[PDB]
């Protein structure tokens, strides 16, 4: 249920659930991104 | 933003939902084609409890992509931005 | 009023933060003093290579 | 149509493959086979309606968003105020009241817009702009808020201390502060958190003018990180450096904590052997700090689960007797009075005319 | 019921009609005990040292009296003002008497923190520290407002009767009890 | 940034009042500063391009 985004430049999962204002954790940083998907997906080797 | 419909026959989300996340955003990595939904955004229709209308944010081209990163990140405006990369 | 003002009631600072970037960003300036309003004074920079 | 081709549907969605429009609908997988096209506008090129309004009420609107461009803020506080002073603008009180109530009623809203957004801002410093007196602007602003009974936050204890902390001078080296008095904000920040903390927590924050606090404890932090180059320095000569004005109850909050930590010091004995005081118990807040959740339950007289008493000090003066049961009595009205008590409230013609003469 | 403590009272207010105009420059010339100033008020000053109270007297013939104890001390004090109209020479007679308020306090022997309670009765709690230290409470039933204070001292105001006083402490009781 | 800033701030030194003698405001000096970024607590940090 909880979301897990990293955070930019130090790459500490930032655990943001409500609408609080973007935040790290202990960086002064605004930017995050989100982490990869668990599905898989199939390529053709052409 | 809300998260994907999910079919009671199913337990698995509608074909046009398919390929967002719990938080209603697209998942990096994945595979998207024409006309299947990025963002689930809504807004307010009464400009007593609000109620939403919804307008999403829509891939629309001609061939597949497939979504490289994804980024959130906020003004002190309170609003908030996302940004997305998609490659071919 | 009875007692003099005070400017900083009103010393405002939002006017030339406006002037610049709109100026920059729009493209076209009017500077109605000299009487020149020249348009085509910025382009995106082309990062094609 | 809203049925399908014969029968019960009644939904209306759309469908296109080439960019046309069609009408999907379900009952079964139709799109009631109908479909409309779609006409649309674009390639050329929030009301207006604007009242006139009256000349006064727009010139206060003009002090309203001459008010929110000072601090610069983001500009839906601007917008946002500019609803509530119209919300306010709509009672004949306000509209009968002075103009200085009226310049005075547009600093609140913007004060309250702000605590909305839990943007830290004191009341002075809005005052300052709008020729303002503390029982003036403060008597008024309840009289709004108690009008408008409309839901807003208290001033968040950590909110203010970030814009107060960081508007010190002692960040970069200059000529009225050498390096010795320069120091690294971040330490001076966390050190005033785990001292503002204990603040609370000891009763002190509650019921008091909330700045003092902050002033009391970021001298003594500063202090601290360099008592050797720092303990010869004052409120005052430490302020002025900083271009600071203090409070006075800060030497009141000096005062309290003081004695606070000394009663935290002798918890410890390898603190206990050196015989703290005022003088040296400065130089060890370091030390304190790293075990201080543990000193308050060993020096805290009140062990119950809900030596020294933990109360405010409203009460650590202690009661020179726990308030026995008050003496709720009655009398009896109804006697009779005694006439030369009323006689004796009268003047005399004597008197009447000693009065005269001196009139 | 309550922690052995019931408040005390610590003022009353009422009014009194005394049936007729009276001259006020008069009633100063002659009332050892009375302060007037015609040129910028309409009404004279008095007090007597037992009830120990002040009465506020107007041109129009309403009275208003502050500084007792109690409803029998009001009545009492406002007879003993109608009596000192009356050898003033005024047809004065004590008519309609009717208390107005009383001052009710207590104290409840443990601290209480007011943000909590801030917290949990936005609708009734204001907590402006800045402004004045004591926390504020609208209570509605009875109408009455009660101040409330770190020490766990109350102090309860706005009340025709006694026994708003009371129901307003035991209605709070188990507010603050918790 | 480095010298005509302050040569056409000196061309406007001073604004006179409309009464009041030796009534006047006047600027001495005028500084740029380095690049930063606002945020919501009128609190401030330097910023990457
Ligand atoms: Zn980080
Ligand atoms: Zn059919």
């Amino acid at each position: 249920q909880p979301m897990i985004y990293i955070c930019g430049e130090c790459h500490t999962e930032n655990e943001i659930k409500s609408r609080d204002p973007i935040r790290c954790r202990e960086c002064g940083y605004r930017i995050m991104y989100k982490k990869r998907t668990k599905r898989l997906v199939v390529f053709d080797a052409r | 933003v809300m998260g994907p419909m999910l079919d009671a026959a199913t337990r698995k989300p509608i074909w046009r939902h398919e390929i967002l996340d719990a938080d209603g955003i697209c998942s990096p990595g994945e595979k998207v084609e024409n006309k299947q939904v990025l963002v689930n955004k809504s807004m307010p229709t009464v400009t007593q409890q609000p109620q939403y209308k919804d307008v999403p944010i829509t891939y629309k081209g001609a061939t597949d992509s497939y979504i490289e990163k994804v980024m959130i990140s906020s003004n002190a405006e309170d609003a908030f931005l996302i940004k997305m990369l998609l490659r071919q | 009023r009875a007692a003099q003002f005070d400017v900083v009631k009103h010393m405002r600072q939002d006017q030339i933060t406006n002037g610049m970037v709109n100026a920059i960003s729009t493209g076209n300036w009017s500077l109605k003093r000299f009487k020149m309003d020249r348009q085509g004074v910025t382009q995106v920079l082309s990062r094609l290579s | 149509r809203g049925r399908c081709p014969d029968c019960g549907s009644t939904e209306l969605v759309e469908d296109s493959h080439y960019s046309q429009s069609q009408l999907v609908c379900s009952d079964c997988g139709c799109v009631v086979t109908e479909g409309v096209l779609t006409t649309t506008f674009s390639d050329e090129g929030s009301t207006g309606e604007n009242e006139q309004v009256s000349r006064s009420q727009q010139r206060g609107l003009r002090r309203v968003r001459d008010l929110c461009r000072v601090l610069q803020l983001p500009p839906t506080f601007e917008d946002t105020a500019v609803a509530y002073y119209q919300q306010a603008y709509r009672h004949s009180g306000i509209r009968a009241a002075r103009l200085q109530k009226k310049e005075v009623l547009v600093g609140c809203c913007v004060l309250i817009t702000c605590r909305q957004h839990n943007w830290p801002l004191t009341m002075g410093a809005i005052c300052t702009l709008l020729y303002a007196d503390l029982d003036v602007f403060s008597s008024t602003y309840m009289q709004i808020v108690k009008l408008l009974g409309l839901d807003v936050p208290s001033l968040c204890l950590a909110e203010l201390v970030k814009t107060y902390c960081s508007s010190f001078k002692l960040f970069q080296a200059s000529p009225s502060v050498p390096a010795k008095y320069v120091e690294d904000k971040e330490k001076m920040l966390s050190r005033t958190m785990q001292l503002v903390e204990l603040a609370n927590e000891t009763w002190l924050v509650t019921g008091r003018h909330p700045l003092p606090v902050i002033t009391a404890a970021t001298f003594l932090a500063w202090q601290s990180l360099q008592p050797a180059d720092r303990l010869s320095c004052s409120l005052a000569r430490f302020c002025k450096l900083a271009n600071v004005d203090l409070p006075y109850p800060a030497s009141s909050r000096l005062q309290e904590l003081l004695a606070v930590l000394l009663r935290m010091a002798e918890q410890l004995a390898w603190l206990r052997v050196l015989r703290l005081d005022k003088r040296s118990v400065v130089k060890h807040i370091g030390d304190l700090l790293q075990h201080r959740q543990s000193l308050v339950r060993s020096a805290f007289r009140d062990g119950t689960a809900e030596p020294a008493l933990l109360l405010p000090p409203c009460m650590l003066k202690s009661p020179k007797r726990i308030c026995p049961v008050p003496p709720v009595s009655t009398v009896t009205g109804d006697e009779n009075i005694s006439d030369s008590e009323i006689e004796q409230y009268l003047r005399t013609p004597q008197e009447v005319r000693d009065f005269q003469r001196a009139q | 019921g309550p922690s052995g403590i019931v408040p005390q009272l610590q003022n009353i207010v009422s009014t009194v009609n005394l049936g007729c105009k009276l001259d006020l420059k008069t009633i100063a010339l002659r009332a050892r005990n009375a302060e007037y100033n015609p040129k910028r008020f309409a009404a004279v000053i008095m007090r007597i040292r037992e009830p120990r109270t002040t009465a506020l007297i107007f041109s129009s013939g309403k009275m208003v009296c502050t500084g007792a104890k109690s409803e029998e001390q009001s009545r009492l004090a406002a007879r003993k003002y109608a009596r000192v109209v009356q050898k003033l020479g005024f047809p004065a007679k004590f008519l309609d008497f009717k208390i107005q308020n009383m001052v009710g306090s207590c104290d409840v022997k443990f601290p209480i923190r007011l943000e909590g309670l801030v917290l949990t009765h936005q609708q009734f709690s204001s907590y402006e520290p800045e402004l004045f230290p004591g926390l504020i409470y609208r209570m509605i039933k009875p109408r009455i407002v009660l101040l409330i204070f770190v020490s766990g001292k109350v102090v309860l105001t706005g009340a025709k009767v006694r026994a708003e006083i009371y129901e307003a402490f035991e209605n709070i009781y188990p507010i603050l009890k918790g | 940034i480095n010298v005509e800033i302050k040569k056409i701030m000196k061309a406007n030194e001073k604004v006179t009042s409309d009464a009041d003698p030796m009534w006047y405001l006047k600027y001495l000096n005028i500084y740029v500063g380095l690049p930063d970024v606002e945020e919501s607590f009128n609190v401030t940090r330097p910023v990457s391009p």
